[PDB]
């Protein structure tokens, strides 16, 4: 989507935040979405991972005819069908995994956007422009979900609209 | 496949009575040590003196499980061997239960030389259900079973 | 979704009465249970409410020291126990489920639904 | 097609009073074909067709 | 997703609205979204819900050998393949059902947000804050699709920005 | 679904723009999104579009019995399973194609919205209203990704809020 | 997408003329059909338009009482009937599909595409 490249500096999570303010820059991870994506992936893995004991012969040493070709046909059909099933299953599962991870990223972005309200404005690259002095405690509050927007609204609106 | 799915080579010897024939026949192709042996679970009946009587034996099912009888028909290499071990010129083996029968007429001819013998033994099996009965009738050329699996 | 109560009880003055209210058709531990009293010929009188999860209770400043309310989540029944019965305590006792109206992050209003059938309690010598 | 069966004599188990058996065979005759039954002995003949 | 829980007081629809104003609170259901949901669900159900007359023997009373094993193998192969097909079908279709329902809810939210324009501001819990006097007819107009944002825009802008 | 009808007059692409300004109306197509949709669709086509030499006999001129019935049963099972597989595959691929095309349209809409920033406001019919003088060079800049919003922000905010 | 018309007609003065315009390649009942007339040596002159769905017609305030426009959705053909012919009514008659430029909820202009081949109608004794 709007987020172009991944950050190789993140080794403590899947989805995270980066910020710049007067006291500098920083990085942090968001464990709530990383754990959700991990849980979904493990759950979809647990559904993927029969006990047959006596079956028909599958390799032969003589040439006989009708019976042998019948058993070869049965085995070949079974192998072809199961190969198709495996291919389709892995393809669908991989598509769904990619989709769900992208959805989780978008969900984190939308939660942050709704948190910020009229105090910040989207820049189109996955970054927000917070229109007020946002120190490290401010960024922390945006990150853990305890950001009170009514106390920065006046200065944010003053900076946003009137020049 | 039948025996492989059975999972047991468990043999129980039964008291088969063969009157007028010589039992425990063997051949030089099956040396059990220095002597002339044979299969352990099969019995080679041979003429006694100068007569091979018609055999009519029965063995019912008083137990509560299936039995497997493995028997055989000997195909001699020549007619001379047939008369020298079996009196009659043409033998016959029938093994029947109350719902099925198998009748084998033996074949005389020179098969390829294997292990010293130009004749063959054809192996057949019969399955006896609870309440059934096995009847073995042979004018000749019979490789008798010693029991059941 | 219904609430079924106990039967009529002709308790004597200076005693205690326990009235049950069995909940069937909804999660018992998810909604408050309220007890409303209706005297013969008079209007309804709120007595109290009991939280079916944490056991919390809240009465009126008219029944304090006389009403105890208990819950049993295993059998999904709310009990109201009123002590020191007197002549004025003869009435019809109702149990009603309180539905709070949730507008997102805050609650605003609600209603009582469903109601019990009511138990007629008489205090006489 | 042809089916030739040689009868075989032996003492089978006693069933319903009889120590012998009857082996049942079938032949399907397509349009334009002819059925010929040749028997020197031991023949349970058919009375018609199904 | 941003909606926390469902409403058990709703029995006349699947999706709906709740409101509070000077004249009180209320509830109403949206028919266009509920009907679209049930239409998709029924259209999917009808595609989920063969005529065979003479087949092979599937249960045997005797022990025979090669042919009987071949018939058993064929039957087991068919049964396992169809069981896998049933499992995969139900899993995929339940997944698609869940996403289509959530998508309908999100569509209703987005349509209400687009109607409200600059007159309201999202509160992040599935609710809007209308910044003007919105009586019962106002909420009705919002719900049925005939809401005019230009007759409340001045007052909404005055309340929203200037205190 | 917020875009109601398609355009039969734009035959140079799948997704495009239509505009009105002081100098007239116009139409232009988007190459990046049309190309993305075509590449995904063709990649899906290539995955859809076995070498068997000797098999069992499938047509019979005589009535035999057990073996012929087993052969017929095996062939019927194979055909039924492959028919079901084909039906499921085509249903899934068509559903994915429709979903991905709608997603591409929504992506282009959101990209244009994030370009415009506070200088424009969505009208709800899937298509925007710009609050400043926007000539053909302006529309071109919005279309090719080189739209600078800071040089129109002042007059856009004056027109948007102050009447 | 194409529009095909009838042939030339050498009608006499004081008569009526019908010119057909068959649509192929698009839904006939989804677009308007406009009739344009070009006198020999002069410019194009709009006569009127017909709605192919509801049968409504909108003429110019110079052909009223002389032109009636009808449609036939079964065969996808629109007809123009012109009465009270005169010598000045000799021209090439064009049928054109009108495309409206819909910018969401409102329309802003458009164009005529495609045009028919044109039928030459001559009025003489």
């Amino acid at each position: 989507g709007f987020i172009e490249n991944g950050w190789e500096g993140m080794i403590d999570g899947w989805y995270g935040f980066r910020h710049q303010n007067s006291e500098g820059t920083g990085q942090a991870a968001d464990l709530k979405s990383t754990q959700a994506a991990i849980d979904q992936i493990n759950g979809k893995l647990n559904r993927v991972i029969n006990e047959k004991f006596h079956q028909i012969e599958k390799e032969f040493s003589e040439v006989e005819g009708r019976i042998q070709d019948l058993e070869k046909y049965v085995e070949d059909t079974k192998i072809d069908l199961w190969s198709y099933n495996a291919e389709l299953l892995v393809a669908l599962e991989n598509q769904h995994t990619i989709d769900l991870t992208d959805s989780e990223m978008n969900k984190l972005f939308e939660k942050t956007r709704r948190q910020l309200r009229e105090n910040a404005e989207d820049m189109g690259n996955g970054c927000f422009k917070i229109y007020h002095k946002c120190d490290n405690a401010c960024i922390e509050s945006i990150r853990n979900g305890t950001y009170d927007h009514d106390i920065y609204r006046d200065e944010a609106l003053n900076n946003r609209f009137q020049i | 496949s039948l025996v492989a799915s059975s999972g047991t080579l468990e043999f129980i010897t039964e008291g088969f009575t063969w009157t007028g024939v010589t039992q425990n026949g063997g051949s030089n192709a099956c040396k059990r040590g220095p002597a002339s042996g044979f299969f352990s679970r099969l019995n080679w009946l041979t003429k006694s003196g100068s007569a091979y009587p018609v055999l009519n034996v029965t063995m019912p099912n008083n137990d509560n499980f299936d039995k497997l009888y493995v028997w055989g028909v000997h195909h001699p290499s020549t007619n001379q061997e047939q008369t020298s071990l079996y009196v009659q010129a043409s033998g016959r083996v029938t093994v029947s239960t109350r719902r099925s029968q198998q009748t084998i007429i033996p074949n005389i001819g020179s098969r390829p030389w294997v292990r010293g013998q130009s004749g063959r033994i054809s192996i057949y099996w019969t399955i006896v259900k609870p309440g059934d009965v096995l009847v073995i009738n042979s004018n000749g050329n019979l490789i008798a079973p010693r029991g059941y699996f | 979704v219904q609430l079924v109560q106990s039967g009529a009880e002709m308790k004597k003055p200076g005693a205690s009465v326990k009235v049950s209210c069995k909940a069937s058709g909804y999660t018992f531990s998810a909604y408050y249970i309220h007890w409303v009293r209706q005297a013969p010929g008079q209007g309804l009188e709120w007595m109290g409410r009991i939280n079916t999860d944490s056991g919390g209770t809240n009465f009126a400043q008219q029944f304090e020291g006389r009403v105890t309310m208990t819950r049993d989540t295993s059998i999904s029944t709310a009990y109201m126990e009123l002590s020191s019965l007197r002549s004025d305590d003869t009435a019809v006792y109702y149990c009603a489920r309180g539905y709070d109206f949730w507008l997102g992050s805050y609650r605003a209003g609600g209603w009582f639904d469903p109601w019990g059938q009511g138990t007629l309690v008489t205090v006489s010598s």
